[PDB]
């Protein structure tokens, strides 16, 4: 069910993956250590 | 800066779900309706942001899920839900939820495979939002985005919470 | 009765995937050329259980993945995408003793993250038999794939208290 | 993409699970106790 538009953008996406933005670091930063 | 004064559990029979109020109904009626009967039969987890004081109290909540995308298959979790309280949202808790999700999935996917978040969003305002944080959206589906694990593994990792 | 001098672990540089022949081309050449591979990436994950005197000597493999079947009028599942068994070792239980690994390793994942079944992929309708032998039931309109609930395989390893 | 057959197996599978056969229960007696 992924247009040839999508099935392209992620198979791209996937193999050249984005580094982390500032709002998705901050994030990660405050987000206090839990288990599970 | 952000608020942290929380901790993260399994939607259980304490919880007050009745008080819980993200401004949206459908995620409202969720949460009170579904979450731990769908959590009980397996069909999507449901895990809420606690009170560290009021530990009956839910900040807020996500809901993930196992699924494949078509294009061979992608497998992925979904993050079906995610929602923050309004008299807790703008405090960056929707945010560590996100991360959190993220993290809970990618420990999974160590054990049992998986590749990225696949995210539903319910508006324009919320797939702003998580735009916000890289996620991409999905040009036949408009109110869905993906984000990889390897870039939430890449933040995770930055702040040692991996 | 049963083969049980083994143990599992996550497919790796120290196993000997040369050795593997389970009977089918295919089955070898996954083991050979792209388990490992698709193991790093994250598609599917291959667990292999080894002789536990010859520690790299590999007796049979299985891969699992997340995937939904969408009900049409979505069912979050664990695919079990291979499982396969040397041509030496065949007929000793080892094949049954991975299917309910992997129902195993599934279920605790779901435990965290959601599924209610196994859908288990059968190459050709020898193997689709085999699988029915354990109470999965074949799907009408696609017929070389099962399901198998994960209340039946708890059930099972609840039983012996490998749960 | 599942058919109105399949979903309606499926759903009753899911609802009212069929207990484990002796085969099942035999590889789950032989299984060694190990972890993740
Ligand atoms: C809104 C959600 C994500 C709450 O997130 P929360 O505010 O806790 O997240 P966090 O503090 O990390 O981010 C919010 C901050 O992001 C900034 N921001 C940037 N883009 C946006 C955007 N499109 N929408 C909102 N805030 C945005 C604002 O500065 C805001 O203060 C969540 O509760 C939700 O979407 N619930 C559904 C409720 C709904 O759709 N309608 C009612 C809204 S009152
Ligand atoms: C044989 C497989 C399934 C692993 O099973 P394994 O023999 O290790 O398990 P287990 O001993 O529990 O089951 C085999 C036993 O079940 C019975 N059995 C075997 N096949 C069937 C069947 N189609 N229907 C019913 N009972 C069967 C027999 O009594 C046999 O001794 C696996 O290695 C496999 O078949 N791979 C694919 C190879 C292929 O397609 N062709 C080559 C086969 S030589």
């Amino acid at each position: 069910y992924l247009t040839e538009r999508d099935t392209k953008m992620i198979m791209e996406i996937l193999d050249n993956p984005p580094a982390p933005n500032e709002k998705l670091l901050a994030a990660a930063f405050a987000l206090p250590d839990m288990k599970k | 800066s952000m608020f942290t004064d929380w901790h993260e559990a399994a939607i259980g029979k304490t919880h007050n779900r009745m008080n819980f109020d993200c401004g949206d109904a459908d995620l409202n009626q969720f949460l009170q309706r579904h979450a731990r009967q769908n959590h009980e039969k397996g069909t999507t987890k449901t895990y809420v942001a606690l009170d560290n004081s009021d530990v009956t109290r839910i900040h807020g909540f996500y809901s993930v899920s196992p699924a494949s995308l078509i294009y061979y298959d992608v497998p992925v979790f979904r993050l079906g839900r995610l929602a923050v309280d309004k008299s807790m949202q703008g405090q960056g808790l929707g945010a560590q939820l996100l991360l959190s999700a993220g993290k809970r999935c990618i420990q999974a996917a160590l054990q049992v495979g998986g590749v990225a978040l696949l995210i539903d969003a319910k508006n324009k305002q919320v797939c702003d939002w998580f735009k916000g944080f890289g996620a991409v959206p999905l040009n036949d589906q408009p109110l869905s985005l993906l984000l990889s694990f390897k870039t939430l593994y890449a933040a995770l990792s930055a702040s040692g919470r991996l």
